[PDB]
DNA sequence: CGTCCGAAGAGATTCAGAG
DNA sequence: CTCTGAATCTCTTCCTCGTGTGGTCAGGACG
RNA sequence: GCAGAGGUUCUAGCUACACCCUCUAUAAAAAACUAAGGACCACACGA
């Protein structure tokens, strides 16, 4: 076939070489693959799993149980019994899946949470069922996405899978303290629809005894889901030394927000469920629940919030339609003004007043201005146009439009992704990156011209090729990051080093990109921080900066905090726990031993697929 | 007027733009190309002819022996397409080639020959393509995709930027030939023109001029402008021309004819040039310091001694000036150097170049080409002449010469294939001009530089390779051959040419295994335009530029249908209207625009000449006079969209569907959904599995009929007539009298292909679409093939779809499917499996196929017959036994675990010599019976047709109705008929029938021998048994279901119908999609498709309501007319009064299942039209209705969107994907999972997953699954014994892969060991 | 029945400018 | 005249897993 | 049940990952049972 024939060095180097093909990562037994299914009824500690897959993977366990119970005298007869799929075999199978975790594994395991443990729930079917919450952690779709399942065999393997790899044990991503099992796409939309208000809705005004009465009114259908009604709640706070005190008050709210109150655990305050509850609000809610209640209450609350979000999104019927995306009435006049302006610029260029470069710049600027104007008109038509009364004359409220609810909530969408539907799609660039002079004025609700779609597919092909190259580049970067690492583990607990890095909020000419509260959180200081009062030990030398310490830092108005950096650690062949800081996945100091080089490499390399490829000084505020 | 099948169900077609050009035959790119290759071309251009003529000199060395091609003719194929597919043999035509061998006398080259030997020799075995434009190679329907590669010619690239890491732009020119050696002329960063031939070491390109028999004086005369210097008494008066002063600096004080024009420090203004031209100055005095900066042009010697005073091309100094002045060189030639534009580049190379003679140049070229050995002058000359001046070892096609002359701005179009001195110097001059600034570099991605190599061109190239390979052997043999001692058949053998052609057609970088699962898949895979391939850029070597779409792709290559992944934009498909030029370039239909009128004349335009004219947009309104109603029309002049006046416009797009391909045109509302979603929808349409009962899409594009007819899936009617007899396996068409030939017309018989195994294990089922007596016109559809309904491409099956979240079962992209869908078998697809059993030769005796299998039960053997082969029609299950084969001392073929189904047929092939078993005899007997029955059926049918032909003629001029019934129908030549042309016609029919009767038994015997002869098989096999299993895979949770708009999802739960959201009418929605996928992934077309499908089903429901109750046909007619009019004017314009008033009932019954609506690609239904269509029925104009919860029973607030959108079912079923494994056979390296596939395997716990476990505190599960679960043999055995014992304890051991690595590193010669 | 014939960067390698 | 920096040349990859296919040293006759 | 053979079945069955009994040079009263091989290159496709 006229091809270079593999040598004694072609099988020790390269992707197909023995190292990276058979030693670094090797194929394994007790493994199966199938497409994945949502199955919302599951809890994140468990996953669905087909009967055939549990029968094939756990064949040695079934044989052992059959021998122990004497159903089959020999392995050979037991193997025949497994082939016959006799009913007794299924009952035996249910015994070996009671507390036997399996490692769900998606193919592009970018980061640590790519593979997680689950208690398999035997389902009839052929598709693995993956809990909806962990899909964001897996970055897994339901569009033919397949993930392998591995069966831990030894007591050590199953036990450590249960203790570490369980989705219950993976709530905070290793990259950052923010939760990773946050309500992502549909449950967040259901919660957002739940926590809103009409200025005039059915059953608005009457006082409610509690969340139970709110559920009674909503289910009976005599009160709207989101109507501004005063309710009485027993809000629990742990301001005492771990004891939870009860505060009862009549907080003005809606029925929908009162529904969620029975879901949240006792410790959480009511101020967290009294907003519109978008994606960011739910993320902050889950983070506060994790930092206050702990882990198990957070898991139970996440499961319950997923259940209610799905149920009330189904009850919402948040559809999508042509009338749901509105064309601004001022879009036509904005387009006319832009055409007049470009005609004037072209006429000026024809005379010779403006040459090609300045004409191109002027046309680009005026088209961008028209695009911004039409985007603002679209937002006004999509969130302000809604007119609804209050049993009076006239009032204006935030819109309940389907697309506005599905975009503003952060459920799925963004500013450009909503602009490309009703407003002007905008100036679309050529392959080389230089902007087409004339934009794609027509939006997706209306039709597109053939040239407009040609520019659109120019951009789309550019993006697809960019993604295809970028995923490979990010994989190479992740490999390099992992391999410069993997010799760095937390070998000690402390070093007594006063060295470190002075953590300061970063300013790049603009506002505060990252406050010091979110920049030093979870790290152990190197020297005592002091407030404006000098010789004040506000925070001692070697205390981890958890949420309470960081909150104290903000109210004391600290500026720069010296912190123990892993670079400054003098430990040999590893680093000490204090010089590293919080695990970023558990609310405590890093365990003595845990590999942080690979964690860091995966955290850095995971967003590689999400990256891209290509006077005077004025004071801002008083000070 | 409308075709009769169109009258059955006429598609409501939108689109205000009237079509001018009908859609071309989509398979033209393959059929026309091959028809050019296998055709006998008397002109000897483009075909097996050129290939024979190009390689038929056969000149013996001092032997006076010559062989020449005279004619050739492809033989009739040995086996038909169906026969070759079932046998596994290629569909090939024996290549009967006629050759003439002539021998001349010794030492008499001009004398006549002494003997002439003409005979037909079989050389080669060329496969043929079927009527569907697809080859059959080894029982597999394999298609060759056309390759889009950089055309031969000259291209001046830049490689701007990165080179030299200084911002200095380089320029290079590549002489890329069709076949031969590349020739690149590059620039050194110091502005030295180098040559780089075949990407070898860079060489001073002036050496090629010396290699072309050119000296320094000639080189400088060609590439530089001579400046004449005259020695005069007034300090060497200098001759200057006005043109050379443009753009110059103040070199000196220009004073001529006693007048000052330009002084020191004064720029030469064009006014100064004009005034000196008016003065007409020719001689201008120059200081002696200026000549120091000039360079001499030609050599000079003194007239006294002749010694070399000064050679050519070196700087001039004061001593050189004194020497030339004292010698008396009155005329001095100097080069014109202008650092602004006309800079010196050849001179610098000549300074670098140390070669001064042609022989030295040839020696250096030989050294840089073939180093390590001492070159020879004769050897170097032979190498150079065979490298550039020889046709056999170097050639540019006519397209290459055309591109060469286009880039060089020559006048002639054609020319010699090989290059010449003029070509090289012209290329160098153009490269120099590009460096200067005049002219522009070209774009590689331009479709004017990337031609298309079709299947015919590739086959011709491989045939030329085979001919030259056999020509070398013929020349070698003829050197020692003897005259009149051999037949002109021994020197040429079919073996090497046949091997080359078969290797190209079977195993190639481009011989794609056709994905024959959809008519759309077939039609878009035969039109696929791949950049990858032989003589083409590879995926890794492909740049970002090539993958990414060019502005010239408009109308030539679809910018929406490309495969995402490793090769995005490299395998782009060809647009619907584009056709390949005669030179391989891509043309595009374009309506000529007259003074102001858009004329109907269609002018195909290539990519190079598209820029010269200005192209109007298809979506430009016209006033029926060709006048744009639109004083400024958007246009595409130079690839830039820009408004133009009507009078400026030179051309207009042929239609609105031009840019998109057939795969992307079928998506309705393509102008609405995003380009990425459109890409994914077009890609997924190519992989939809045919449903059991395919049905027309309620909303479509109108090209489904065109795609179905153009593709070979359906049985189109070659001749019109009436359906005399229709059957599920055959259709008989009685040709009309005005559509049949006078002789050998008869009637048409169509044998529809029944359930047949396809390339992707799907059923190619053809069901009749007509009944008895139904009139059929020419070119009409008769059999609904796979994924076809009423002649319309029906890929999936449309159904009610409600866009609303449902308890998370459609969480992010998953699809929820009702129990009603599964119940009515909407997505049950028949899958045909090919389980083939082979009985190879074995040591210590062969193996038998009998039913005697040891250690098995009688229940398993019950299905098998007495001879050990499964009974046809038996319903076997997973793990069952099909054919009993026992090896000599239990290797019987068994059904794979999990898969089930019923056997449809069992074909057995047995080699001649070994006696066939009982089942083989029974199958052969049944095959003979079926062949005889079919032959007798066609006998009786054609005899009835011919008698009807005779009886119709015999109604006048000697008609005897009673006499005909008296004598038997066998004999009619004794009848008395008038001696006229009718009698001659009857005599001709009688003679033809007699010859047919003589040939009937001959062809029956031929068929009997075909079914009796032992089929050719692989060496060392006894007999091969193929068992075809038909699997009916129903829709299941996990099956990948996807619409046409890029919305893809796995079915999560088969929700019972009682739980489905039902409207006020009570009809439950069949599928509950997720609205959240619409805004982010802007597939807004599916919402338009959903609303239009809702309107279509509303019309269908109104028709059903007025049809279930007995209503007058007038109401149906008026409602149908109202539906087809629909307000805004459309091209459809169908009138219901012209119908027969009883086919209106048939039309209404065909519209009961829903109104068929066509939405063209870019001028489809507007929002107003859809709103009016909803208003036509009882459905609300908003498009979304209130739905009540299936379980709770109370209506959802915020009424949800429902409609009948056409969503497919992809062949990525969950049944295929299940791969669970505990223990199995292991690999070479002892990695147990054995590369998991059909072979029972475990999934690769790759390096990323190992890192993921490392990030966790995992050291026991990782260790177990990288050691005791994968390759530790002792570890694996101990772990298995422990788990079956019940103690899940790991005996670690060591991976055997590490021992393999140690042995491999040791084998290199590097001791790697372990310390104890 | 056996037996002998693009692309992107890093680093080594020339290779060169200036006293 | 001997290194300095700089151009030139050569090496070394350039994601990560699946699922369907198809093609692959090819000794050959003689003691 | 660890080195071999025999037994009622079905050529052969001694733990071969492997299923019952006997003993250290001898073959049968006895039902559930049996098999331990298998690469690379290209294409297309999915995520
Ligand atoms: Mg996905």
């Amino acid at each position: 076939n006229k091809r270079p024939l593999k040598s004694l060095a072609d099988m020790i180097k390269g992707k197909q070489g023995r190292f990276r093909q058979n030693l670094l990562g090797k194929r394994v037994d007790y493994s199966g693959r199938s497409v994945i299914t949502v199955g919302p009824y599951l809890r994140l500690h468990q996953c669905g799993l087909p009967k055939k897959m549990a029968l094939e993977l756990f064949k040695p366990f079934i044989y052992g149980k059959l021998e122990l119970r004497g159903l089959a005298t020999t392995i050979k007869a037991a193997k025949k019994m497994v082939e016959r799929e006799e009913a007794v075999v299924w009952d035996i199978l249910d015994e070996v899946i009671r507390e036997h975790p399996v490692l769900l594994n998606r193919a592009p395991t970018l980061h640590r949470l790519g593979i997680q443990a689950f208690e398999p729930v035997l389902i009839e079917g052929k598709a693995i069922q993956l809990h909806p919450l962990v899909c964001a952690a897996y970055n897994a779709d339901f569009d033919g996405d397949q993930m392998a399942v591995h069966v831990p065999l030894t007591l050590e393997a199953q036990l450590e899978a249960r203790a570490l790899m369980m989705s219950t044990n993976n709530i905070l991503s290793p990259a950052n303290g923010e939760p990773i099992i946050v309500p992502s796409q549909d449950v967040v939309l259901g919660l957002y629809y739940m926590t809103r208000d009409c200025v005039n809705a059915k059953g608005e005004g009457m006082v409610l005894t509690g969340p139970k009465e709110a559920e009674r009114l909503y289910r009976s259908g005599l009160a709207s889901l989101h109507a501004r009604v005063k309710v009485r709640i027993t809000e629990y706070e742990k301001d005492a030394n771990g004891e939870l005190v009860a505060k009862t008050s009549l907080k003005d709210t809606t029925v929908g927000r009162a529904i969620l109150w029975m879901i949240v655990p006792k410790g959480l305050p009511y101020s967290i469920v009294n907003q519109a509850l978008g994606k960011k609000a739910i993320s902050k809610m889950l983070n506060t629940c994790y930092r206050i209640l702990g882990l198990k209450p957070t898991v139970i609350f996440a499961d319950q919030i997923m259940y209610t979000g799905f149920a009330y999104a189904a009850r919402s019927g948040a559809s999508v339609g042509i009338d749901d995306m509105v064309i601004p009435e001022k879009k036509h006049e904005i387009i006319s003004e832009a055409e007049a302006e470009v005609a004037e610029i072209q006429e000026q260029f024809q005379s010779g007043l403006v040459t090609a470069g300045e004409r191109y710049n002027k046309v680009i600027d005026i088209w961008a201005a028209a695009n911004d104007r039409v985007s603002k008109a679209m937002m006004d038509n999509l969130q302000t146009e809604t007119v609804i009364n209050r049993d009076g004359q006239e009032e204006k409220q935030v819109s309940f439009n389907s697309i506005y609810m599905m975009a503003d909530s952060g459920a799925r969408g963004s500013a450009a992704q909503i602009r490309q539907l009703a407003g002007m799609r905008g100036l679309m660039a050529k392959p080389d990156g230089s902007i087409i002079e004339t934009p794609i004025t027509a939006n997706f609700r209306e039709g597109l011209n053939v040239l407009q779609y040609f520019i659109s597919t120019h951009g789309a092909r550019k993006g697809l090729a960019d993604t295809a190259l970028k995923t490979a580049n990010s994989g190479y970067l992740t490999r390099r990051l992992v391999d410069v690492a993997q010799d760095l583990v937390v070998t000690e607990d402390d070093c007594g080093t006063h060295e470190g890095i002075m953590m300061t909020p970063v300013i790049e000419g603009g506002d505060v990109k990252e406050p010091l509260r979110d920049r030093v959180l979870g790290r152990v200081t190197a020297e005592d921080v002091l407030k404006p009062g000098t010789a004040d030990i506000l925070v001692p030398r070697n205390t981890l900066l958890h949420e309470q310490w960081c909150d104290l830092l903000e109210e004391n108005s600290v500026d720069a905090v010296k912190v123990r950096s892993v670079v400054s650690c003098d430990t040999d062949f590893g680093v000490c726990a204090h010089c590293y800081g919080r695990d970023l996945a558990r609310g405590h100091i890093i365990n003595k031993g845990e590999a942080i080089g690979v964690i860091a490499a995966q955290s850095i390399g995971e967003p590689g697929t999400q990256l891209t490829m290509r006077s005077s000084i004025q004071v801002k505020n008083k000070g | 007027v409308y075709s009769y099948t169109e009258k059955k169900r006429i598609r409501k077609d939108f689109g205000k733009r009237p079509q001018v050009l009908d859609v071309p035959y989509l398979l033209s790119i393959q059929l026309d190309s091959f028809q050019k290759f296998i055709e006998q071309d008397p002109e000897g251009q483009y075909g097996l002819e050129a290939a024979f003529r190009s390689v038929f000199p056969i000149q013996s060395y001092s032997g006076n022996s010559e062989l020449q091609y005279v004619s050739y003719r492809l033989g009739e194929p040995v086996f038909d397409v169906q026969e070759c597919q079932i046998r596994g043999v290629t569909y090939s035509a024996p290549l009967r080639v006629k050759l003439r061998l002539v021998i001349y006398e010794r030492e008499a080259p001009e004398g006549t020959v002494k003997d002439i030997k003409e005979q037909e020799v079989y050389m080669g075995e060329i496969p043929l393509m079927t009527d569907n434009g697809t080859f059959v190679i080894n029982g597999t329907e394999r298609v060759i995709v056309s390759q889009l590669h950089r055309s031969p010619g000259v291209f001046f690239d830049s490689d701007k930027g990165k080179t030299h890491s200084s911002g200095k732009v380089l320029y290079n020119a590549r002489i890329i030939p069709y076949r031969g050696s590349w020739l690149d002329f590059e620039f050194d960063p110091k502005d030295n023109l180098f040559v780089r031939i075949d990407r070898r070491r860079k060489l001073p390109a002036t050496i090629i001029l010396r290699a072309l028999n050119y000296t320094t004086e000639q080189i400088l005369d060609l590439f530089f402008e001579k400046v004449i210097f005259e020695i005069r008494d007034n300090k060497l008066q200098m001759e200057l021309v006005p043109e050379r002063l443009r753009g110059e600096t103040a070199s000196f004080d220009i004073e001529a004819n006693g007048k000052v024009y330009v002084e020191k420090g004064r720029r030469i203004t064009a006014r100064h040039i004009r005034q000196l031209e008016k003065d007409d100055v020719k001689l201008i005095e120059v200081p002696v310091e200026y000549i120091a900066g000039k360079v001499v042009a030609k050599d000079y010697i003194d007239e006294s001694t002749g010694e070399l005073i000064c050679a050519a091309n070196m700087e001039l100094s004061l001593d050189l000036l004194a020497k030339l002045s004292q010698s008396g060189h009155k005329r001095i030639e100097t080069l014109f150097t202008n650092d602004l534009d006309h800079g010196p580049y050849i001179s610098e190379t000549l300074r670098v170049d140390p070669t001064n003679d042609r022989l030295s140049a040839l020696v250096e070229i030989y050294r840089m080409m073939r180093p390590g050995e001492p070159p020879t002058r004769e050897a170097a000359e032979s190498l150079f002449e065979n490298l550039f001046f020889s046709e056999d070892r170097y050639d540019l096609s006519a397209v290459g010469r055309m591109k060469f002359n286009r880039s060089l701005l020559r006048e002639e179009i054609e020319g010699s294939g090989i290059l010449s001195k003029d070509d090289i110097i012209d290329v160098m001059k153009k490269l120099i001009d590009i460096r200067n600034g005049k002219g522009e570099v070209d774009d590689i991605d331009h479709l004017g530089n990337r031609r298309i190599r079709s299947v015919g061109e590739m086959a011709e190239n491989q045939f030329r390779v085979g001919l030259v390979r056999v020509e070398r052997a013929v020349k070698e043999r003829l050197s020692l051959g003897d005259l009149d001692t051999l037949m002109p058949q021994d020197m040429i053998n079919a073996k090497p040419i046949s091997a080359a052609v078969k290797e190209f057609f079977g195993s190639s970088q481009l011989s794609q295994f056709m994905d024959q699962n959809n008519p759309l898949s077939e039609i878009t895979h035969k039109r696929r335009i791949s950049a990858l391939g032989p003589g083409g850029l590879t995926r890794e070597r492909a740049g970002f530029e090539v993958r990414d779409v060019h502005p010239t792709h408009y109308g030539r290559v679809c910018p929406i249908e490309t495969p995402e992944g490793p090769n995005i934009g490299l395998i782009n498909s060809l647009s619907v209207y584009a056709q390949t030029n005669e030179y391989g370039f891509l043309e595009t239909p374009y309506r000529k625009v007259t003074d102001g009128v858009v004329t109907d004349e269609i002018h195909y335009l290539s990519a190079i000449e598209e820029g010269n004219y200005v192209i109007a947009q298809a979506n430009s309104n016209l006033d029926e006079e060709g006048h744009f109603v639109e004083d400024l029309v958007t246009c595409r002049s130079k690839g830039e969209s820009s408004l133009f006046s009507r009078d400026q416009v030179d051309y207009m797009d042929v239609s609105t569907q031009q840019v998109v391909s057939v795969g992307a045109s079928l998506i309705p509302f393509l102008e609405h959904d995003d380009a990425n979603r459109a890409l994914m929808g077009a890609n997924m349409q190519r992989q939809a599995v045919p449903t059991l009962r395919a049905d027309k899409p309620l909303v479509g594009t109108g090209m489904e009929r065109a795609v179905a007819v153009d593709s070979g899936v359906t049985a189109v009617a070659k001749r019109g007539g009436v359906v005399q007899y229709v059957d599920a396996s055959r259709i008989v068409i009685k040709v009309n009298e005005d559509e049949m030939y006078p002789g050998e017309a008869g009637i048409d018989i169509y044998n529809l292909t029944k359930y047949t195994r396809s390339n992707q294990n799907t059923c190619i089922n053809q069901m009749p679409c007509v009944s008895l007596g139904e009139p059929v016109e020419r070119g009409d559809v008769l059999a609904d093939g796979p994924s076809t309904d009423l002649g319309e491409l029906a890929l999936g099956q449309n159904m009610r779809v409600a866009f609303m979240p449902w308890n998370g079962y459609n969480f992010e992209d998953s699809i929820l499917v009702s129990e009603r869908v599964v119940q009515e078998d909407r997505f049950t697809t028949i899958h045909i499996q090919e389980l083939a059993c082979v009985s190879r030769d074995t040591k210590l005796g062969p193996e038998e196929i009998t039913a005697d299998i040891p250690n098995v039960g009688e229940a398993a053997l019950s299905k098998l017959d007495e001879s050990g082969i499964v009974y046809i029609g038996a319903e076997v299950t997973g793990g069952d036994i099909l054919v009993g084969k026992v090896t000599p001392k239990d290797s019987s073929l068994r059904v794979p675990n999990g898969v089930s189904g019923t056997v449809i047929d069992v074909q057995v092939f047995t080699r001649d010599g070994v006696e066939k078993d009982k089942r083989a005899l029974e199958i052969e007997e049944m095959q003979l019976k079926q062949a005889k029955k079919d032959l007798s059926e066609e006998l009786q049918i054609l005899e009835a047709g011919l008698f009807s032909r005779i009886r119709a003629v015999l109604v006048a001029g000697g008609v005897e109705a009673e006499k005909l019934d008296k004598l038997p129908r066998d004999r009619w030549l004794e009848l008395g008929l008038t001696d006229e042309e009718k009698q001659n016609q009857l005599e001709q029919l009688a003679e033809q029938y007699d010859e047919l009767k003589h040939e009937f038994e001959k062809k029956l015997e031929a068929k009997r021998r075909k079914i009796t002869q032992g089929d050719d098989l692989a060496p060392g096999v006894l007999k091969i048994v193929k068992v075809y299993l038909a699997v009916k895979r129903r829709i299941q949770p996990g099956d990948k279901m996807a619409g046409r708009h890029g919305n893809k999802g796995v079915i999560s739960k088969i929700n019972p119908i009682e739980d489905m959201p039902y409207d006020e009418n009570g009809t439950p929605v069949d599928i509950v999609l997720n609205p959240l996928g619409v805004p982010s992934r802007m597939n807004i077309g599916q919402i338009l498709e959903t609303h239009l499908g809702m309107a279509a089903k509303g019309i269908g429901d109104k028709i059903n309501a007025m049809l279930k109750q007995q209503q007058e046909v007038a109401k149906l007619r008026e409602f149908i007319q109202r539906a087809y009019d629909l307000g805004a004017d459309v091209r459809q314009k169908v009138d219901l009064s012209t119908f027969s008033d009883e086919e209106v009932m048939r039309l209404a019954e065909n519209l009961r299942k829903g109104m068929p609506i066509a939405t063209p690609v870019f001028d489809g239904a507007k929002e107003a039209e859809i709103k009016e269509l909803l208003k036509l029925g009882d459905l609300p104009t908003s498009g979304q209705i209130r739905l009540y919860d299936g379980r709770t029973g109370e209506q959802f607030e915020r009424p949800v969107t429902v409609g009948y959108m056409y969503m497919l079912k992809l062949n990525h079923l969950v049944d295929d994907k299940m791969h669970a494994r505990s223990t199995g056979s292991y690999s070479l390296v002892t990695q147990q999972p054995l590369g998991g596939k059909a072979q029972f395997g475990g999934q690769r716990f790759g390096e990323m997953e190992v890192w993921a476990l490392e990030a966790y505190g995992a050291a026991y599960t990782l260790q177990e699954m990288l050691t005791v679960k994968s390759d530790d043999v002792n570890g694996r055995t101990k772990m298995y014994k422990n788990i079956v014992d019940g103690n899940h304890q790991m005996e670690p051991g060591m991976p055997e892969s590490f021992n393999v690595l140690l042995k491999e590193i040791r084998s290199l010669g590097i001791n790697i060991e372990l310390e104890d």
